């Protein structure tokens, strides 16, 4: 039996620590839902 | 039960303790999360139930009490927010630069960030606090790093 509890406000935070690359992938999406690589 | 707008975590009590499974987003009076994390079963908010309303596992997208109402898109230029909900942890956002998951039927943004399977359902944002998309349906890239889609839903 799942169950939701607040968690916060949705708002832009100035000064969030920045990070994380951008990387450019070809990709496949399935019927399942699930995203594989095409290489 | 409790209706305010804003990022909610998703728990379970089947397991050992409360387990927390992944995260949404209230908004309009509508629950918004991924569809792998309630497989479409009801939710509890307090004493009051939360019905699936629309879900589609191709998407990995449901949304709860009414139609999906997160519409906003990234610019595909600037910087976004992931507002991360990791189990047992305070929410906490973290600002990157999507990178792009280009497929046969177009292009959609993705971010580099790896967070526990918990997360899945946590908004990512734009410089107006909008809601672009849930993080949680991804790829394992090259070099083990996981990157997630910015998954976006349609309003009807």
């Amino acid at each position: 039996d799942m169950y939701i509890e607040r968690a916060g406000d949705i708002t832009w935070e100035k000064d969030a620590e920045v990070t994380g690359n951008s990387p450019r992938l070809d990709v496949a999406l399935d019927e399942s839902g699930d995203f594989s690589l095409v290489e | 039960g409790e209706t305010t707008d804003g990022v909610y975590r998703v728990m379970t009590r089947r397991l050992l303790g409360s387990t927390q499974v992944g995260v949404g987003v209230m908004q309009e009076g509508v629950f918004h999360t991924m569809w792998h994390v309630t497989k479409g079963a009801a939710l509890r908010s307090g004493e009051g139930r939360l019905d699936p309303y629309w879900g589609d596992v191709k998407q990995d997208l449901v949304s709860y009490c009414g139609p999906w109402k997160l519409d906003a898109a990234w610019d595909g230029l600037s910087e976004v927010q992931l507002l991360a909900v990791p189990p047992g942890e305070r929410a906490k956002n973290i600002q990157t630069l999507p990178g792009i998951f280009k497929t046969k039927d177009g292009d959609i943004g993705a971010v580099a960030l790896d967070y526990p399977a918990g997360t899945s359902g946590s908004p990512i944002l734009d410089k107006c606090g909008r809601v672009i998309g849930l993080y949680g349906n991804g790829v394992v890239i090259k070099n083990g790093s996981y990157v997630s889609a910015i998954t976006q839903g349609k309003r009807e």
